[PDB]
RNA sequence: GUUAAUGUAGCUUAAUACAAAGCAAAGCACUGAAAAUGCUUAGAUGGAUAUCCCAUAAACA
């Protein structure tokens, strides 16, 4: 049977196990965000210069 | 006007950080439960080591992510560029972006294209030119001609800001991992 | 009007415990990204000793999503488990 | 600098009063999976007044 030490020493590293993986899925969900803006931001891009050569693309 | 088409190319990390012995002791003693509740020459962990130098080759890191690199040759410039080729627009971008993968590193790299939709572009102007940045996934890379003669340079982030400096190009971390 | 497949994850391991929770890790991951996971099937033992493969179907992916997604999934990578991503029957 | 954006935490003009609120969202437990459910985790006025303000980032430049 595990100490009330042991679960305090336990209790604590779950703590940073969840600290880390809530700012991993913090940072994982800005990085759709923010790809997902580039690449519809890329769109924008090249639709100024040239709407045609995104027909072959959106296929 | 000038039709450039480049790719960013994605390597994955082969292996992660090792656990910690705090887990190691939890994962004894679910081992031992899940035997109970049971229901009916390889390669070295990091090829980097004889190398030291070789950026060329992809195997440069193994530990991290890598991104293609490569020092490209224009009509009236010749700077550290990201792959590039010239395209037209027939080809599609993923057409054009499976060229790169053989044309410039003539290389039986092993990718897939699943989103035809680029993430970046950027545009550099003295001729009006444009630079296509697509993005793909490595299961694996077999790259052929480790040691060419083109400075190709296979590195995600940390090198993307040293040999590309403007933010035309320094800007291809904001889709980068 | 196309969009990406439902292409199911295999997720073998030696030890049966690790990949069920990896399989309800990374089912965790999926949820909280909005994918759908419409079944866990099990496949059976691969008698030669024996490991243990569960399914995690996916279905649902955008470019972007897709490239950044299978990365996590990488770096999620517990121990000696091997990811595999295949189109839907 | 001219125009123009952008300045409570994913979202909200919730709020400046008696509170920086509600909502989205998380970890673990419970073993088909998910959900439900119990115990729990991380948070903000970068800033003012009844437009300036500096920071930031654009077309002018």
């Amino acid at each position: 049977e595990h100490s009330p030490e042991e679960s305090e020493r336990r209790a604590l590293l779950l703590k940073r196990w969840a600290l880390f993986k809530q700012q991993e899925h913090e940072m994982e969900r800005d990085a759709i965000r923010s790809m997902l803006e580039a690449q519809q931001e890329a769109l924008e891009e090249l639709k100024l210069e040239s709407a045609e050569l995104y027909a072959e693309a959106i296929k | 006007w000038r039709l450039s088409g480049a790719l960013c190319l994605q390597r994955p990390p082969l292996i992660t950080k090792a656990l910690t012995p705090l887990q190691e002791e939890m994962a004894g003693l679910l081992q031992q439960i899940e035997v109970e509740r049971s229901l009916y020459r390889p390669g070295a962990r990091e090829t980097e080591a004889d190398k030291k130098n070789d950026r060329t080759s992809l195997h440069r890191k193994l530990d991290r992510n890598l991104v293609l690199l490569v020092r490209e040759k224009l009509g009236d410039q010749d700077v550290w560029m990201l792959p590039q080729v010239e395209w037209q627009p027939g080809e599609t971008l993923r057409g054009t972006a499976e060229r790169i993968l053989a044309t410039l590193s003539e290389n039986n790299m092993e990718a897939k294209f699943l989103g035809n939709a680029p993430c970046g572009h950027y545009k550099f102007k003295f001729l009006g030119v444009k630079v296509f940045f697509f993005k793909a996934l490595l299961l694996t890379g077999d790259f052929v001609q480790a040691g060419k003669k083109s400075r190709h340079v296979w590195a995600s982030k940390e090198e993307l800001g040293d040999y590309l400096q403007p933010k035309y190009l320094a800007q291809v971390r904001r889709f980068l991992l | 009007d196309y969009e990406y497949g439902v292409l199911n994850i295999h997720l073998t391991a030696y030890d049966m415990s690790l990949a069920e929770s990896y399989a309800q890790y990374v089912h965790r991951l999926c949820n909280r990204l909005s994918i759908k996971v419409e079944e866990s099937y099990a496949m059976p033992t691969k008698t030669m000793l024996t490991t243990h493969e569960r399914v995690v179907q996916i279905s649902g992916l955008s470019a972007t999503f897709a490239e950044i997604f299978l990365e996590v999934l990488q770096s999620n990578l517990p121990e000696g488990v091997r990811l595999s991503v295949r189109e839907h029957t």
